[PDB]
């Protein structure tokens, strides 16, 4: 699923600014 | 006439934001005044703890941050912004703060304390909020929005991470590094990856409209529980964003994906917030036809969402760290290049 493949992303944390 | 009325009020604003931006407030409490209680946070030049006021008894959020570490990252004007937009704005939705000072070593900006905590948090745990729950933070960001742009401030930081929630439910909005007045175009790249509008991704010179494609993405992962653009890198997620392609989950409204593809707009020309009618096009959008903008403002609407709370001092909405020594030194650091502060 999307969210599947949002967890794959491993950008499920905290992000940071670039 | 209320768009009279908002005139007078926005005016009445701007001139209160210039007179605190050309002589801001320094200095107005020092270390020893507070306890410490818990680290709320850590970050790469500084910390948030939870600190209690001896006199009063009163709980803040102390943001300290380390001078050199400062100068080392490249962050002397950011921090130095955030504390001058910090005391010279007023609006219910952004953060209040309270005393700034300095010593040796760190800055210091006392905020009132949110034990709330970051909407962050509450939305990987409850996974996504409903239409009604992310319109009425929706709401809240709009209004935001509005008063900033008409001091000619470009936010530049929404995000999750960067929104609290406080004890009525309703949004605090926390950091200004990034706020910077642009009446025509500016051009940095800056911001968080899910969350750059194209125009700052291709390089090109943007103004105040990347804040509602940003509202487009905040709104997106509210209600999906995840952004419209995510990838393992970063430059894999700005390919996405340029596409101008985005998909939304089957759960979404017709007017809450109608009002999407009109913020997540690539087309400047087109993009709800940018056009003839300003803001209007947003609040006048179908999936806000419940919204009642004023009592929004005035706090009166009852919030779909209130956090849990044990007292004023409660932390059991932020992580655990380990706590670690606030160190002055016997030196003064980098004194010249925060003498503003
Ligand atoms: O710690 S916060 O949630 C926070 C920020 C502002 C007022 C607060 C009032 N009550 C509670 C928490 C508060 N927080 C929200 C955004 C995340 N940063 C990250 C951070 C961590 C360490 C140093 C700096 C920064 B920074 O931002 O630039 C810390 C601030
Ligand atoms: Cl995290």
């Amino acid at each position: 699923t999307t969210y599947a493949d949002f967890i794959a992303s491993g950008r499920t944390g905290r992000r940071n600014a670039i | 006439s209320e768009q009279e009325s908002v005139k007078e009020f926005l005016a009445k604003a701007k001139e209160e934001f210039l007179k605190k931006w050309e002589s801001p407030s320094q200095n107005t409490a020092q270390l020893d005044h507070f306890d410490r209680i818990k680290t709320l946070g850590t970050g790469s030049f500084g910390r948030v703890m939870l600190v209690k006021h001896k006199e009063t008894g009163n709980h803040y959020a102390m943001k300290i941050l380390d001078k050199q570490k400062v100068v080392k990252l490249k962050q002397i004007e950011h921090t130095l912004n955030e504390k001058r937009i910090l005391q010279a704005v007023n609006f219910p939705f952004l953060v209040k703060l309270e005393f700034s000072f300095k010593d040796n070593s760190n800055l210091y900006m006392v905020m009132e304390y949110v034990p709330g905590g970051e909407m962050f948090s509450h939305l990987r745990r409850i996974g996504r909020f409903s239409e009604p729950h992310a319109r009425f933070y929706a709401a809240q960001i709009v209004l935001t929005f509005e008063y900033l742009h008409s001091l000619d401030l470009i936010y530049r930081d929404l995000k999750p991470e960067n929104l609290l929630i406080d004890q009525q439910g309703y949004i605090q909005v926390t950091d200004f590094g990034f706020a910077k007045r642009v009446k025509g175009r500016t051009w940095t790249l800056c911001g968080t990856p899910e969350y750059l509008a194209p125009e700052i991704i291709l390089s090109k010179g943007y103004n105040k409209a990347v804040d509602w494609w940003a509202l487009g993405v905040l709104i997106y992962e509210m209600a999906a529980g995840y952004p419209p653009f995510f990838a393992d890198q970063p430059i894999q997620i700005y390919e996405k964003i340029v596409s101008g392609k985005v998909r939304f989950p089957s759960h979404f409204s017709s007017d809450l994906k109608d009002l999407l593809r009109n913020l997540l707009q690539v087309d400047l020309t087109k993009r709800f917030g940018n056009l003839k009618n300003g803001v209007n096009d947003i609040k006048n959008h179908k999936w806000f036809a419940t919204t009642d903008w004023i009592a929004i403002y005035q706090r009166k609407v009852e919030a779909p969402f209130i956090p849990k709370f044990k007292g004023p001092g409660d932390t059991s909405n932020f992580d655990d760290y380990e706590e670690e020594e606030i160190r002055v030194s016997i030196n003064e650091k980098c004194g010249k290049e925060f003498t503003e502060f």
